[PDB]
């Protein structure tokens, strides 16, 4: 099924790869290249999930937890009920996030838009790619990765950042978690804003941009206008997924110590040593 | 009987229907491949009166 | 869409096609049986 | 006295639901433009049924 | 006296009234089994050993 | 609603009714004085 | 005295009424029973020992 | 609301029927202070 | 009297009708088996020793 | 809904129903009475 | 909206509801107390 | 949007089949008392 | 009192006075089923005297 | 009463209904499975007088 | 004093208080099924003298 | 907006709402007094 | 009641049909193989007199 | 007495209640076997010790 | 929209006829319970 | 939409599926009673 | 005096005033309320020779 | 906005309005201090 | 608002009200006195 103008926009061309061969929809979805692609990641590391459930303790949603391998392993292929079957999981989700980002560019490309989406989503898989190969990597075993699990993981992040004593002392951390932060309250506010007056009080008529620049200039003193909200979200959202990779990157890698001695540099400036 | 094919695209159905019992199929065999009795791969050269059962109520 | 001389045709290949998985699936529900019954 | 059943299993299942509801508010909304959709086999709806297309009253003059 | 109905739904009345007299009823027996002990002699009478 | 013809009517009715009414469980409280008397 | 009811409908003069009276009756009925001991000594005389 | 007409009818039975709950209410009074004197 | 009926549907007067009689007679007999211990006893004539 | 004429008509038989009832468990009654008297 | 017809017999049905309803919570309320009171 | 007479027949409906729903649950809730009562 | 059909959309209140009902039966029935003296799913059978009660003592 | 359906749209209705009787149902079975006296999938064979009962009020 | 209704939209101020005067009744209830003298589901039957009631100042 | 006639007519209700709520409350307040005095 | 098919469209009722069985089939399944006593691909092979019951109330 | 029936459809009456007399029928055999102590005596005739 | 009234009274001998028979059957059958296994 | 003639054909279909399903539940719960009670 | 009125609207200055007057009481009650003294809720049938004293001075 | 005679009006009711709240608060206050004095 | 002709009615009645009040509380003291009396 097709919306209501979609058809005169379903024509060829705009892929990366392929050409013609998948240049085809399945439904609403575009397929393509990195669509075959994808399907074949996405299933090929879903089953090896639910493998992993299978041959461990539970069937319990919030408790299935494959694990990465023993440090001791370093960067080999450990056994696959080890720790290499989350290896190999998580070649598959790199292929699978890359391929949706590829797939995101061919459609973007087949519509006559800007990159924007593609590379905003490349802010996302570089932090997973972070905390899974980066970082690992950088340590010198695989088994530094996070397991997957919807709680097991949550439990290597609560160890991870006690590693450090008290994590919120690290200086990146406390820029991604303002960059976080700040995000959620520019986009209450843009949505507010933009629904405020395209939906006014009853027998009121609809609101205009000059509407929303005067209340947003008394909320913040100045006007941020249209395209300018859009850069400061865009900005927000993806600076804190980058400050977060760098926040876990220099967390082991670079600094080994508690993180409240880091600020030692602070207390030491030469003005008030 | 026929007339459910005037009201459903077959070519509609049959992807459905090939879905359905693809991800069936993976469930059951995963479900039993997790089992104690039905790990077949592990134990299925094992005769049935060496199979595992799962325990019994106690008499007392 | 289709006729319903098409539709009876499909019904055909449909229901025999059914019928045939199933019979399939019922041998291999006497292999398993026999194998390892489980009741 | 119910051991298993306690306030934040309850307050959470209070949740889901209007968690829910809310997904479906939204998914008709979402439904205002580009609804129904074509197909070979005549329109389509999805679901939920979308609300239907707004008009918009404009600022009189000025 | 009559001229109190006027105006009203007659199935409405009726509504109202029998709604009423049922809740009556039923409190009136449910405090009645309360005080008059009854009919706990009659489970005493017939009640297996 | 109803017109006065109405509730002229439905009044006989009415009052009827609760006479009767009244009248069952006057016989009512007499059996069950004479079973257990409260007072 | 009468015209006090001029601007008045009298089904809501009746359901207020009737409202109040409901209302006090109850509270005087339960009040009572606390003070009188009745139907505390119709329980006691039919009480199974 | 009322005229004064349905006002004078009204007040008519109000008077009546408020006089006659004050006359049973009396008799359950005279009953119940037979019964077990309050004061 | 008949004239209640008129404004109504019989068939929503029968389900209605039918309905309070399948309450009320479940009522009675859950009530009832309990007080006069029936099946009770008759369950204890027919079991084995 | 139901004119005069079928309102008349279906109160026959609801009286008649509803009379019916009442004698069968008339019977009911005299039966469990004699089988097991509650008072 | 709606003429004051139409409010006024809409609140016919509305007050009969709520009625209705007090009522079912009041039998409730006297169960409840009568089974495990709560003053 | 429905005619009252549309209204008036789905409204019969949707009484029988609540009426009909609540008879069913007052069997579910008589085997349910019988095999293990709440109070 | 049926102005108040005039000022506010039936449709509109009959919505609020059902979800109103709804949350507050809701709201009250599981305050009891979290109590110990009216938790009746568990305990619904015990009779007046040996259902809980809360701590008397202001002292001794 | 019947003109409750000219207020409400009785297909949006009746979706509604069913709706919330899903809800309701599921969570009845569910809290009553989840209790001790009513897990009737492990306890359903027990007996009235061999269910589980909540405790009574303390003796002493 | 009617005059005070030609300021206010009595449409808004009913809402107005029926939301205050909800809050307020919601607040005092739980504050005083908070309290050890007045949690009335727990210790309601309790008489007003074996009620808790709070710490002298001491003489002991 | 609203006129001064329908201002006083609201006015009128309010109060008598507003006072009627007064009394209510101060029945439970006797209420609640009787069962568990605050001083 | 076949004027049911003209207030819904049967092509939709029976997809949401569909998908509310195959659902509601797989919770039960599932809630069953949870359970102690119908955990039947371990246990199936037991005696009715054999398969787990839960615990009754305890003897005074 | 008949006309009950107008404006009904004989299939939807024929399906209720043979719908109704299915289910009251197993209720009845199901309770009835537990009181009755049968067929519980038949099985005990051929059962081996 | 359903059984007129001539159809109604057609359909009323036979639903008058069927409800008699079965009740004949169950009262047999109650008979044979009877002297069986009285209950009371 | 579906005609109304539409509409009553698909129904027998609709019903007679609904009920081969219950049919075949109906077994199913006997099976597995047979096997292992739970009640 | 009144002139007060020209130069503010009273159908602000009433809000506004109705506002501060509700948190100011409120305030009170809630300092008064988790006071030794008069926690009234809990103490409130003390008499005023038995209500807590907050100390002295150590004058010996 | 108000004309002079109009703010004149509002502002009679203002200051009844105020010495009325003063009036019950002054009674709290002796009632509470009567209760539990603070100096 | 109540005219010059009502008011002169409507405090006769008032006045009147007021007095039967008083008379009836002069009672209920005497009696009160002499069961009780309180200085
Ligand atoms: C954690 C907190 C924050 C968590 C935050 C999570 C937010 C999630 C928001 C998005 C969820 C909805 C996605 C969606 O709408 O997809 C379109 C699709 C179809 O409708 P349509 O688009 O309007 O119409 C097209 C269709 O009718 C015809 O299209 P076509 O002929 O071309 O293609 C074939 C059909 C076949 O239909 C399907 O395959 C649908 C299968 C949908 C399964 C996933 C449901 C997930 C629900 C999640 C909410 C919740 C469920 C409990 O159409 C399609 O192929 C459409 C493919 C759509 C693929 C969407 C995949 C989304 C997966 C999301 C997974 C999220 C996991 C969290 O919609 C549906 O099928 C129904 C969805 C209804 C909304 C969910 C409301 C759930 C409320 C609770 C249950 C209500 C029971 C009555
Ligand atoms: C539990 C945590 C609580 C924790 C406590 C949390 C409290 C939070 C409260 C927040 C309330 C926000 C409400 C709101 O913003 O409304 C918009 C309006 C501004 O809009 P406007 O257009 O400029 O307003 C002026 C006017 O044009 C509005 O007209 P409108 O037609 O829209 O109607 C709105 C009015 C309706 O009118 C009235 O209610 C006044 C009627 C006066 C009648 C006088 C009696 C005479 C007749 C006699 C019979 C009369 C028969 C009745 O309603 C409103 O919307 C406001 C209602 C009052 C809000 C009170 C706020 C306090 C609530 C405390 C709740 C405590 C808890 C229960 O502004 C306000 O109402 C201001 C609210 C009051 C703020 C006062 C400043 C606080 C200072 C605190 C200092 C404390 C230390 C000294
Ligand atoms: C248009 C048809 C009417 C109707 C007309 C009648 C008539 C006529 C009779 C009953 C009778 C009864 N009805 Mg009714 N009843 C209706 C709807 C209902 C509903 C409901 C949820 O809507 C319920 C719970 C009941 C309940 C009851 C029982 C108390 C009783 C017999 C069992 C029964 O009906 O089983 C559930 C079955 C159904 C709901 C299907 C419809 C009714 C069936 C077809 C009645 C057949 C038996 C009847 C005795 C045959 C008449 C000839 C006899 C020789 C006298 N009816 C519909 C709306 N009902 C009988 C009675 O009063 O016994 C004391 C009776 O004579
Ligand atoms: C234990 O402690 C506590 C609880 C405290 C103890 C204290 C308890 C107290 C205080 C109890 C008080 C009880 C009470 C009063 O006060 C109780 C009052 C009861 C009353 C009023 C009963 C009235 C019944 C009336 C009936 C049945 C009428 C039936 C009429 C019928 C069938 C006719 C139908 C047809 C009509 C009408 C019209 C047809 C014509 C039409 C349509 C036309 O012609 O158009
Ligand atoms: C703990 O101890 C504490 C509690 C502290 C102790 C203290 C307690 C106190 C202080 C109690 C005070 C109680 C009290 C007073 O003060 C109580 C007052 C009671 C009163 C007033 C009762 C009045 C009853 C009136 C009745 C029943 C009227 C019936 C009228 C009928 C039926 C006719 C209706 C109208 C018709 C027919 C006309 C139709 C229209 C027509 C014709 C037309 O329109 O034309
Ligand atoms: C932990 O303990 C805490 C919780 C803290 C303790 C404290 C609790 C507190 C503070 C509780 C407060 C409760 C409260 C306060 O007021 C509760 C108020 C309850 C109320 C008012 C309930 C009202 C119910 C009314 C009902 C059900 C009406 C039904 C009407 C029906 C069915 C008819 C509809 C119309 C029809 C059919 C006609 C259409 C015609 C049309 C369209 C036409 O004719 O045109
Ligand atoms: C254990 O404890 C508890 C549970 C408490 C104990 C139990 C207690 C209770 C209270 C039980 C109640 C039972 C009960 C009632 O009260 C039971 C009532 C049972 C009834 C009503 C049975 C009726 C059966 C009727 C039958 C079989 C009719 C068949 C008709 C046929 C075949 C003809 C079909 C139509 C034709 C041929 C015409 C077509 C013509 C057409 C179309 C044309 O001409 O156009
Ligand atoms: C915690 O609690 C827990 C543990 C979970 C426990 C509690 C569980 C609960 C609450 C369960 C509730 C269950 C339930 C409640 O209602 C369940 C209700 C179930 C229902 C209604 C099932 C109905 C099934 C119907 C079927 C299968 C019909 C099939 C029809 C077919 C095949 C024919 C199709 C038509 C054709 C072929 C003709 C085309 C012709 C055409 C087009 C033409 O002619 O044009
Ligand atoms: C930390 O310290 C802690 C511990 C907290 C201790 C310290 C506490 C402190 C510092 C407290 C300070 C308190 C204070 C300071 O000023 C307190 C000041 C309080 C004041 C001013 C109260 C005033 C109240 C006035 C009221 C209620 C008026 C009502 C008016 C009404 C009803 C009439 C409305 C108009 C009408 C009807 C006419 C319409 C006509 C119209 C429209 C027309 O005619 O047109
Ligand atoms: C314990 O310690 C502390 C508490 C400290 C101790 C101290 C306590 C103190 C200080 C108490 C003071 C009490 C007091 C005063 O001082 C109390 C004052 C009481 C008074 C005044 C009572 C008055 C009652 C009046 C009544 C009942 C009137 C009824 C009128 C009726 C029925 C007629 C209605 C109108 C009509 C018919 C006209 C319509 C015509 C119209 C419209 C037309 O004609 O147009
Ligand atoms: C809507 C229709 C169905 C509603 C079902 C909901 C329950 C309604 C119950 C109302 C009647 C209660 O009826 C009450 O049942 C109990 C069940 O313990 C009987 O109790 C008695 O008999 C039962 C029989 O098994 C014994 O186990 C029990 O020890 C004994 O006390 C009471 O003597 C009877 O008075
Ligand atoms: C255990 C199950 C108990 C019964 C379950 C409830 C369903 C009973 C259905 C069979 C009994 C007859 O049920 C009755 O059917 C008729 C049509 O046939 C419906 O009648 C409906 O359509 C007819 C026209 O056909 C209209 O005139 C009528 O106003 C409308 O309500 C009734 O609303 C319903 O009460």
């Amino acid at each position: 099924a097709m919306l209501s103008f979609e058809k005169k926009y379903r024509v060829r061309g705009g892929t990366l790869i392929g050409g013609d061969l998948f240049d085809f929809w399945f439904g609403p979805f575009y397929v393509g290249f990195f669509g075959v692609t994808t399907i074949f990641f996405v299933t090929l590391g879903t089953l090896l999930c639910v493998w992993g459930a299978a041959m461990g303790p539970t069937w319990n949603l919030w408790q299935i937890n494959i694990a990465p391998p023993d440090l001791k392993y370093g960067l080999g292929l450990a056994p696959l009920r080890e720790g290499g079957l989350w290896q190999i999981i998580t070649l598959c989700a790199l292929g699978a996030f890359g391929s949706w980002a590829l797939r995101q560019a061919e459609i973007a490309r087949k519509l006559g838009m800007g990159m924007h989406i593609p590379w905003a989503y490349g802010g996302a898989i570089l932090a997973y790619t972070t905390l899974v190969v980066i970082r690992p990597f950088l340590l010198g075993a695989w088994g530094h990765g996070f397991p997957y699990g919807i709680f097991s993981h949550l439990d290597w992040v609560s160890n991870v950042g006690y590693q450090y004593l008290h994590f919120h002392y690290n200086p990146a951390h406390m820029i991604a978690v303002t960059f976080f932060f700040t995000n959620c309250l520019a986009l209450a506010m843009h949505g507010s804003l933009i629904l405020s007056v395209t939906n006014p009080p009853k027998g009121t008529p609809t609101g205009t941009s000059e509407q929303e620049n005067v209340f947003f200039r008394d909320l913040l003193g100045y006007s941020i206008g249209a395209i300018g909200i859009h850069r400061l979200g865009l900005f927000l959202a993806v600076g804190a997924a980058v400050w977060s990779a760098i926040c876990i990157v220099i967390s082991g890698p670079f600094w080994t110590q508690g993180w409240p001695e880091w600020w030692n540099w602070w207390l030491n400036l030469p003005i008030w040593k | 009987m026929h007339r459910i094919w005037l009201m459903y695209d077959p070519r509609r159905v049959m992807v459905a229907l090939v879905g359905f019992l693809a991800v069936l199929a993976l469930v059951i065999h995963f479900v039993l491949l997790s089992s104690q009795r039905y790990s077949w791969i592990e134990n299925g050269t094992l005769g049935a009166d060496q199979a595992p059962v799962g325990a019994s109520a106690p008499a007392a | 869409g289709m006729t319903e001389e098409e539709a009876r045709r499909f019904h055909g290949y449909m229901v025999t096609g059914t019928l045939g998985y199933v019979v399939v699936a019922s041998v291999a529900h006497f292999l398993a049986w026999s194998w390892r019954p489980w009741f | 006295m119910m051991e298993y059943i306690d306030g934040a299993q309850i307050a959470l299942y209070a949740f889901w639901l209007f968690f829910f509801g809310l997904i479906i508010y939204l998914r008709r909304e979402d439904k205002r433009e580009g609804y129904p959709l074509e197909s070979p086999q005549g329109p389509r709806d999805g679901w939920p049924k979308g609300a239907p297309k707004k008009t918009y009253v404009h600022r009189d003059h000025g | 006296m009559h001229r109190i109905w006027m105006g009203t739904d007659p199935h409405i009345i009726m509504s109202a009234l029998g709604s009423f007299l049922v809740g009556a009823v039923l409190v009136m027996h449910i405090w009645a089994y309360g005080q008059f002990n009854w009919p706990a002699t009659l489970k005493a009478k017939y009640a297996t050993p």
